């Protein structure tokens, strides 16, 4: 028996190569079974031919197999709450994908990989069954059936070694539950092994920090119930007993700070022990070296125990290292920012002597700009030797700024037209930017506000300002109530603290009036201008130019402006009439919003936002009406209207229109009007003040991929706006608008997504206190940064 | 969305209903709120028509046979103090003997109560609570603990005499090693695979044996129930391990005289050479003992809530959780009879003796029972 | 898909790196000691002549 | 998505893609190639093609991926040059990406990542093959990417110089020196040197710098 | 246009009593009034603005009420210096102004007699060519008085022109002068000139003349 | 003039005279290291030349400085001191 | 406090400038108007300006023919009247308006009155009106002094240049038929006096410049 010729069967990777190589002999050689063998064992090693037959016509070798190779494709069913992401991990780990395993012996141990994960979930009532769609020559699609009943439950978990102590009360911290309350109707009712051990680490500290240095744990045994459901716990302990802490006697390496080292340590006697107390000291100790500055420096405390009397001499050693291992820094993230951009804030600077807190504080001013995503540095030893020591700055930065648009229904032409848009780091600069304006059939505007910051190395902020509002009744131009003015505001802001900012500058603005409308607090500024028209028409006219003097103050301690959890932020702005000009008065106000989050979870949080404004005429005068304070517009407050607050229009019989569609317009002589008509429209005010009060809410079900891209919120929100001007002598016979009385009042929701496009809020709330005829919608929607 | 997407498997409903024997219950003296929707060790007792009751709770009950009228009622759960009032929350059966009443709870809190009144010989404290029901006898008192321990005890007193460590499972895992004896010695199973001969006169180990498959990460069978307790011959023992893997093995050394190792099984009593069991997906077997060789089956009643089984009237029985009740052919396994009186809960041993036949619910609580 | 007069050899933006500066080392004075030479920014010397930018080409044989 | 064919086909339907141009298709086509035929006899041009592809539809990070693949599967292959070369080249890309190029301005003000990146990639890439013909565009990236390096540090320098900090400045200096002599920014950042040094009365190295200048003033 | 009505013209009282000046509105004006005092030989005052609040520095006695229909000034214990005309002037519309006619505030005194005095002309008004001769009233009240002239017992009315002062600041009284024109020629033709007074202060008609070539 | 709010500024290579009483010629590099920390600066165009100096800088007018630089010779070995305060 | 300058007498149709200047007051921001009232108590508005050169507004009555203009700069008021009829003649006011309440005047100047007529000027004639001292002599007689065919009003007319005062009663001047003025000016003494007291009145005619001391003998007739 000699081999004449061989059929080297094997495919999809393979040729004659590989099966010859499984084969011993050639053409002209003796050949044997050992071959059959061979291939077998051969082919379960690599793991390509399911079988083997290597059979001889005569003495003419052949080969005929089935191959384990390509898995064509798999598919998942009933898979409900685990992914097939997972599953793939699964699979991978299993070794186990295309042009991989077969063999359907081995369903088993896939089907065991598969229940070992439900193994591992916390289940164990569950099956999965693989399916072969066969395909041709090798090739099979593997379905999976998923059978997931249900998981086991928590039951009871009882524990021994506890006299001192109930057991619910310290079940009470636990992520478990053996019940769930009533007061919180929904709570899981699940296990897991790590909640587990963060429940016995947890019973840990506490019986620490009452004091009990002889607690431990002597072992905690589940229930393994059959039925597939009951899971309790039985829990084996030491009670042990307090000690009381006695003294302290640290030692270690000090570079004379021995004095102010001490200091952290200083204590009463008589205070129980606790070791969350040491652990906390023991930090307090690093941060102040850190703040001489030193890397790694080591800490160990020792609890001397007197048994006899259960108490402690807590003996401490420690190491301190070097210093000034400041030599360089690295940034990563900036794809659009400039390096500077940076380091203006960075206190602390290369070439130096360290301190963490300077590192700190730059997080937090940089934060506190508000133009980044996420942050994170790190303090990268050096390797080339244990006495320097670089930095990164590796985080991630914000594509932001946005283009204004769009508005509540409305009129065909007057609901869009509407410029506004903001970089405010235009073009990756931190030059900062916002301009707007808007063409319309009966007004036009213009606005234009840019600021550099940093006109210094100091944080120099150079702001201007310039303004166009066209308004004449655009496209009429002619017998209508036209204001039409155009002005500058440019002014400057100094740094003066780490946290407080000023801001002084300028104004000079002109504005011109035509064919104006009889109303009350119009006629009695213009009195009190010194100019007394008609009281009748809408013929007439009156302009003005003059120059001011502005300037505020600001506190910022804050986390950031993306979206801020915690601190304060306050803008105070004042301004000024000054001499020589037309027109004499102030307006002033002030606008706070504060964070308070109950747990740093930074989840559950306070808001605190709120206005004051008040401004005056000087010499006795009055403030043109034009500067009035405005409320609502679901910027400010939401339920209502925009400008719609306060005191409100107030009209005569008019006796001018030069026109008469069908005197479709209100009140005149000439439509047969007499009998002074009071109105509704709204026309701002002098004084306002206005809260709102604010839960943040958790969102409800969404990925914290963005999830932590957005913002939500329950407000009760309120305020109110009024003049003290107002008077009764006339007024009488009329609703007085005097007195902070007609308080306004609403609740509701805050919904704030990011979207690339800028900050987009809608909203949902409903008014209570209403007053005389005020509009409003519920369902809104906007796009503006308001606070 | 989540609260309407469960899933579950089904067991098997009802057969056909028989009554050849028509079945009722003597009476039901059922009992205040007990155990709830639990497990446990738990079932009453009786003795000479005086009849041993108590809940989950606390609460304990003397009662008359014939009416279950209450001859007296006491309670552990403590009035004072501040332990949920000392709830009893119990992990072993009743045991009773002499004048006198012996209980252990999941405490390791161990009472001792003179009969007649119920009053407190003494409670004493051990390590780790019951998968077994306290074992007291031959003036020795007999722990299986939680903590994978013997506790030997006074039989007097509750003195410690003794105590043993044991391998623990890797889970802890639920089930139980229900400890009996022989001639003088100890003699137990073990969720770790193993089973033990020990001296019961100070707990000196005499042999052990390990019984099961080897396997791991596919721990011991779920399935493979109840009544994982020995079951003596002259010089044999007979029980599964908690696979379901069945050993008669030398009764002095553990050495096997057979095995029906390859059957999984879930509950059994022996009756001569005729061993009545439940099954794996709760199906029925009559067994032989030389190989678990099947004397009869009935698989009409599968997955189900069941207890051990038990004779009565020489027909063979048994019932559910769920009310369900069964007498059955000793012989080749068909229904007699067939009952339902509740919905309550049944996880405990069936009371078959002197005649009669007893149960206890969880709170749907004691049926005295005959037909 | 966006390409006009197709991606086969082209390149993509600009080119001033192809316009870009040339060099100047130093003759480094004597006496006064210039930093030595140090990292792998050496720049093996080319002996190039080779086709660049739009003239070179992109793709797999 | 879609049906099988033969992976010959599936080749043909890509060069047919290819012709056309269709990044789009010829993603979709082999996609379904490489997961339908995990390995083939050309699986090697299947990695070269999602690569080019990936070139022309930005898909940069898979193409990063796709790359190592091929690196650690075929760390022997002739055509390597193209291989390494478009990985740079990629690197380079990323380096410099924006729409701030419409604008005439200059990107000396970011990471120098991918920079070096390539720069260490292109190094590895000649001193293996100093013979093809992808050398002399990646010659003159080389010298741009010392040049951009360049910028970005006299950038720094000049940053702590309007701060008036002299000492990382110095370090910072005789890290670019032996980093390189030469560009028209170094001979910038002599006097600067210079300066910095002045201020803290360095006379002696005032007048070491000033015959550096001296020399090279140039 | 707007209509000030104001009534009566001239008003007399005692001290210490309290006067209610009426003033009507035509357009009942939603209360938009101002009341004006100008005293003779002086510039005009304020009195009220507001149509019923008091200007600074003045008075309380002075009060305003009334609507729009009609309005009314109540001044209380009003005293001696106080004799002014009173305006009422109106500004809710602003583009026209309507005044009062002005209210002539008088005293009541006791009925006064005039001491009569006739002058005769010069004699450089004969030179010229008038004659003048003046009958005159001193300090009487009330304003109203008949006094005709007698010519050679020829009663004559219409060439002759009197002018009467306003009540004096001191004794409340009136006087009158009624000048006689005639012509020098026509002045030397008639021998007796007389002038008769018929007043209320007066018991009965009193008659006093002169006779040429005397003085 | 006033200005305002002068930040605080620092740079490195100080601790104290006390270590400079501790030394004198003869030490090696290594013998400084052990005590000194590591040079920031040193001699890059001459011999091992090391810069021990205090800077910094306070707020509004007022300014720091203790400099000092140490000459090694061939061996790294100092041969000659200049220690000397602010100007 | 509130000055005014205008004219005396012209003749209808010509023109005339007054001017007001306001002292103790800003005479900025406030509302200043020109107010006539003609002898006959009838009461007229005739002008309005604003503080600023804003709104003016005028009478129907005098339409545009009149300019009403201020200088804060001088705190001066300018009133050009053209087109002028004999019916303009009256006592013109400068006006002010309340600041800070509006809707109405606050201060008024003492009044510039304005007489325009075709007719010249007339230098008076004084006749001396002697004491009627045949009622008695132990009593009270009056003497005087009659101002006649002078034009225009007014003429001051004391006695002794103010020295005399023994309740001095000046009639209105009346205007006869030929259009000039004619008063008499006479003053109540003690008939004792006469042979003890000179008088002399003192008359003074300002647009004719005509200053004439005419003494009435002391004879008891």
């Amino acid at each position: 028996f000699v081999v004449k010729d061989i059929h080297f069967e094997g495919l999809q990777r393979v040729a004659v190569g590989a099966a010859l190589l499984s084969m011993p002999v050639r053409t002209g050689d003796t050949v044997n079974d050992e071959d059959i063998s061979n291939t077998i064992r051969a082919l379960f090693a690599t793991g390509n031919f399911e079988d083997v037959r290597v059979l001889r016509d005569g003495d003419t070798l052949l080969v005929q197999v089935k191959e384990r190779p390509t898995i064509a494709s798999i598919t998942f069913s009933g898979n409900k709450s685990v992914k097939d992401d997972m599953l793939k991990q699964n699979l991978e780990a299993s070794g186990v994908r295309v042009g991989e395993s077969l063999d359907r012996t081995t369903i088993a141990d896939i089907e065991k990989g598969l229940e070992d994960f439900y193994y591992s979930v916390g289940k164990y009532s569950a099956s999965v069954k693989a399916v072969v769609t066969p395909l041709p020559r090798n090739r099979v699609d593997l379905k999976l059936v998923f059978q997931e009943g249900v998981s086991a439950e928590i039951q009871q978990i009882n524990i021994v070694g506890n006299h001192a102590f109930t057991t619910d009360e310290l079940i009470s911290h636990f992520q478990l539950r053996d019940e769930v309350p009533w007061w919180n109707v929904v709570g899981d009712r699940k296990y897991q092994k790590q909640k587990l051990a963060g429940d016995l680490e947890t019973l840990r500290s506490y019986y620490l920090d009452r004091g009990y240095a002889r607690f431990n744990i002597d072992s905690t045994q589940v229930s393994l119930t059959p039925d597939k459901k009951g899971i309790y716990v039985t829990v084996n302990i030491t009670e042990g007993d307090q000690y009381k802490l006695s003294g302290v006697e640290v030692s270690g390496n000090l570079a004379g700070h021995s004095a102010e080292i001490e200091q952290l340590t200083k204590i009463e006697p008589g205070e129980l022990y606790n070791g969350t107390k040491v652990t906390k000291m023991e930090d307090d100790i690093k941060k102040l070296l850190g703040r001489y500055g030193y890397a790694y420096p080591r800490v160990q405390s020792m609890p001397e125990i007197n048994d006899a009397d259960k108490t402690v001499k807590l003996r401490v050693n420690v190491d301190a290292g070097n210093r000034f291992y400041v030599r360089k820094i690295r940034f990563e993230g900036n794809d659009t920012s400039k390096d500077a951009v940076l380091r203006r804030e960075m206190r602390q600077m290369e070439g130096a002597w360290l301190g963490s807190d300077l590192v700190d504080q730059g997080k937090e001013r940089l934060n506190r700009l508000g133009f980044f995503e996420t942050v994170d540095t790190d303090t990268q030893r050096v390797p080339g030797s244990p006495d320097q020591v670089d930095v990164v700055y590796k985080v991630k930065e914000r594509n932001t700024g946005s283009f204004n648009f769009g508005i509540g229904y409305g009129t065909e032409s007057g609901v869009s037209f509407q410029a506004g848009v903001q970089q405010d780091n235009w073009l990756g600069t931190g030059y900062a930017v916002g301009i707007n304006g808007t063409k319309n059939d009966y007004q036009t505007y213009a606005e234009l506000s840019v600021t550099n910051p940093y006109f210094t190395v100091d944080g120099v902020s150079l702001g201007g300002r310039l303004f166009y509002n066209d308004f004449q009744a655009d496209d009429a131009d002619l017998s209508d109530y036209t204001n039409k003015s155009y002005g500058t505001d440019v002014t400057l802001g100094f740094p003066i603290n780490e946290y407080n900012s000023l801001r002084a500058g300028l104004g000079y603005v002109h504005n011109s009036l035509s064919n104006m409308q009889p109303q009350v607090a119009m006629w009695r500024y213009l009195y009190s201008m010194g100019e007394h028209p008609s009281t009748s028409d809408q013929d007439n006219s009156f302009k003005t130019d003059d120059f001011t003097f502005n300037y505020g103050w600001t506190y910022n301690k804050l986390d950031r402006g993306y979206f801020p959890t915690d601190g304060s932020r306050v803008n105070l702005t004042g301004k000024v009439t000054i001499p020589g000009s037309d027109n004499e008065y102030y307006k002033v106000t002030l606008d706070t919003a504060t964070y308070v989050p109950i747990d740093d979870d930074h989840k559950w949080v306070v808001l605190g936002r709120t206005r004051w404004g008040y401004g005056d005429g000087l010499g006795g005068k009055e403030m043109p009406f034009y500067e009035n304070f405005y409320a609502g517009g679901s910027s400010t407050v939401r339920g209502f209207q925009s400008n719609t607050i306060g005191p409100k229009a107030v009209y005569f019989p008019h006796q001018a229109s030069n026109y008469d569609p069908d005197y479709d317009y209100e009140c005149a002589t000439q439509d047969g009007a007499k009998d002074l008509c009071k109105s509704d429209d709204a026309v701002g005010g002098n004084a306002m003040a206005v809260a709102s009060l604010e839960f943040i809410t958790p969102t409800p079900f969404i990925s914290d991929k963005y999830a932590n891209s957005v913002r939500t919120s329950f407000f009760w929100d309120m305020g109110t706006v009024w003049d003290t001007n107002w008077d009764s002598s006339q007024y009488s016979g009329y609703p007085d608008y005097s007195d902070p009385s007609n308080i306004r009042m609403s609740a509701g929701i805050a919904l704030q997504w990011m979207s690339p496009l800028g900050p987009l809020v809608f909203s949902y709330a409903q008014p209570f206190k209403k007053y005389d005829g005020d509009k409003a919608e519920q369902f809104q929607f906007n796009i503006g940064k308001t606070w | 969305l989540f609260n309407s997407e469960e899933d579950v498997v089904k067991m098997s409903p009802l057969p056909t209903v028989e009554n050849q024997f028509t079945p009722t219950t003597a009476w039901s003296t059922s009992v205040g709120s007990g155990i709830g929707n639990f497990y446990s060790n738990l079932h009453p007792a009786l003795a000479d028509n005086v009849v041993y009751a108590a809940d989950r709770a606390g609460l304990v009950k003397a009662l008359n046979a014939d009416d279950g009228k209450e001859i007296w009622s006491v309670s552990l759960a403590e009035k004072d103090g501040w332990f949920s009032k000392e709830p009893a929350l119990l992990s072993g059966g009743v045991t009773v003997s002499g004048g006198h009443v012996y209980i252990g709870s999941e405490k390791a809190q161990v009472y001792a109560l003179n009969t007649s009144d119920g009053t407190v010989a003494w409670q004493t404290k051990v390590a780790g609570e019951a998968l077994s029901r306290p074992v007291v006898s031959d003036g020795l008192v007999l722990i299986h603990t939680s903590n994978g321990q013997l506790q030997a005890l006074n039989e007097a007193d509750g003195a410690v005499k003794w105590t043993v460590n044991l391998d623990m499972p890797s889970l802890s895992l639920r089930g139980e090693s229900a400890p009996t004896t022989a001639f003088g010695a100890a003699v137990v199973g073990g969720d770790n695979g193993r089973v033990s001969a020990v001296l019961m006169e100070q707990g000196q180990m005499i042999w052990q044996q390990r019984i099961s498959q080897a396997t791991g990460s596919t721990e011991i069978d779920r399935l493979s129930d109840v009544d994982t307790t020995p079951v003596v011959v002259n010089g044999v023992v007979f029980a599964l391990a908690y696979n379901g893997n069945l050993t008669a093995l030398d009764l002095r050394s553990g050495q096997i005289m057979w095995k029906r190792e390859l059957g999984s099984v879930n509950d059994f009593i022996v009756d001569g050479n005729r061993i009545y069991l439940v099954d794996q997906n709760d199906r029925v077997m009559a067994l032989t003992i030389d190989g678990g060789v099947t004397l009869w089956t009935q698989s009409d009643l599968l997955h189900r809530l069941l207890t051990s089984p038990v004779l009565y009237n020489g027909n063979l029985v048994v019932g559910d959780s769920e009310g369900y009740l069964h007498w059955i052919n000793v012989e080749d396994g068909r229904f007699v009879a067939q009952q339902k009186v509740d919905s309550s809960g049944f996880q405990t041993e069936p009371v078959a003796a002197d005649g009669k036949l007893l149960i206890q619910a969880k709170d749907g609580t004691v049926y005295s029972i005959t037909r | 898909c966006s390409s006009d007069s197709r991606y086969k050899r082209q390149v993509s933006g600009d080119e001033a790196y192809l316009e870009a500066a040339p060099l100047a080392e130093l003759h480094a004075p004597a006496g006064m000691i210039l930093p030595v030479t140090s990292g792998d920014y050496a720049i093996p010397v080319t002996n190039g002549s080779g086709a660049v930018g739009k003239a070179l080409d992109i793709r797999p044989p | 998505e879609v049906p099988d064919n033969p992976p010959n086909e599936i080749y043909a339907t890509a060069q047919q893609k290819l012709q056309d141009g269709n990044w789009r298709q010829a993603i979709t086509q082999l996609e379904a190639l490489d997961n339908r035929y995990p390995f083939g006899p050309y699986s090697q041009q299947v990695q070269l093609d999602l690569i080019y592809a990936y070139y022309k539809n930005a898909d940069l990070p898979l193409a990063q991926a796709a790359i190592d693949r091929f690196i650690r599967l075929n760390p022997t292959h002739p055509n390597i040059d193209y291989v390494m070369y478009m990985r740079g080249l990629t690197n380079m890309a990323l380096d410099d990406s924006a729409l701030q190029g419409f604008f005439g301005v200059d990107r000396s003000d970011r990471d120098p990542q991918h920079a070096r990146a390539a720069f260490s990639d292109f190094s590895k890439l000649v001193r293996g093959y100093p013979n093809s013909q992808y050398t002399t565009d990646a010659t003159k990236r080389l010298v741009f990417l010392k040049d951009r390096l360049a910028k970005y540090e006299y950038s720094v320098a000049e940053y702590y110089t309007e701060r008036g900090a002299w000492v990382a400045v110095v370090n910072r200096v005789e890290g670019m020196l032996r980093d390189y002599p030469d560009t028209q920014a170094t001979r910038d950042a002599l006097p600067l040197m210079e300066n910095a040094y002045r201020q803290m009365q360095m006379n002696a190295q005032a007048e070491k710098v000033a015959k550096i200048i001296a020399a090279n003033s140039s | 246009d707007i209509q000030m009505t104001q009534s009566p013209a001239s008003l007399s009282a005692s001290l210490g009593e309290t006067v209610t000046i009426e003033c009507r509105a035509s357009e009942d004006i939603h209360s938009r009034l101002a009341w004006y005092q100008q005293k003779p030989g002086k510039s005009p005052q304020l009195l009220i603005y507001n149509a019923n609040s008091l200007h600074t520095g003045v008075p309380s006695r002075f009060s305003g009420s009334g609507s729009g229909t009609q309005f009314s000034l109540k001044i209380n214990s009003l005293q001696s210096e106080d004799v002014a005309s009173y305006f009422c002037l109106q500004y809710y519309n602003y583009p026209p102004y309507t005044f009062g006619a002005g209210a002539k505030l008088e005293l009541r005194r006791t009925v006064a007699a005039p001491s009569v005095f006739i002058f005769p002309p010069s004699d450089e008004q004969l030179k010229s060519g008038t004659a003048s001769v003046v009958c005159l009233l001193n300090n009487f009240y009330p304003r109203e008085a008949k006094v005709q002239w007698k010519v050679d017992n020829a009663l004559q009315s219409g060439n002759s022109q009197e002018s009467v002062t306003e009540q004096d600041s001191k004794d409340s009284t009136y006087s009158l002068s009624s000048t006689l024109t005639l012509s020098k020629a026509d002045y030397e033709k008639h021998k007796v000139y007389a002038c008769e007074v018929t007043h209320q202060g007066l018991s009965s008609p009193v008659t006093k003349s002169f006779n040429r070539g005397e003085c | 003039e006033r200005v305002v709010y002068r930040p605080d500024i620092n740079q490195g290579n100080y601790l104290t005279a006390n270590d400079v009483s501790k030394i004198r010629v003869g030490m090696t590099q290594q013998q400084v290291a052990y005590a000194l920390g590591t040079p920031l600066m040193s001699d890059p165009f001459g011999t091992n030349t090391w810069f021990y100096v205090f800077r910094q800088q306070p707020g509004h007018e007022g300014v720091t400085q203790q400099t000092l630089t140490l000459t090694f010779n061939s061996s790294g070995v100092l041969t000659n001191i200049d220690n000397k305060p602010a100007l | 406090q509130l000055v005014e300058s205008g004219g005396g007498l012209v003749q209808p149709g010509r023109s005339l400038k007054l001017s007001c200047v306001a002292s103790r007051f800003t005479f900025s921001n406030y509302g200043m108007n020109w107010i006539r009232q003609t002898p006959g108590k009838g009461l007229e508005w005739v002008a309005y300006i604003g503080s600023t050169s804003s709104h003016i507004y005028y009478a129907e009555t005098v339409k545009g023919r009149f300019t009403i203009s201020r200088d804060n700069a001088k705190n001066t008021l300018y009133l050009q009247m053209t087109g002028l009829r004999s019916e303009d003649t009256a006592l013109y006011y400068c006006v002010g308006h309340v600041r800070k309440l509006g809707a109405f005047f606050d201060y008024w100047g003492q009044g510039a009155m304005v007489t325009v007529s075709s007719a010249s000027t007339k230098g008076p004639s004084v006749f001396p009106l002697a004491p009627s001292s045949k009622s008695t002599s132990g009593g009270t007689a009056a003497l005087g002094c009659l101002v006649k065919d002078y034009f225009p009003e007014p003429v001051t007319v004391s006695w002794n240049s103010g020295a005399l005062t023994s309740g001095v009663h000046t009639f209105p001047a009346v205007l006869q038929s030929s259009g000039l003025y004619s008063l008499s000016s006479v003053v109540t003494v003690p008939s004792s006096s006469l042979g003890t007291q000179t008088y002399i009145c003192n008359v003074n005619h300002k647009p004719s410049n005509t200053k004439v001391d005419k003494k009435v003998e002391p004879k008891s007739c």
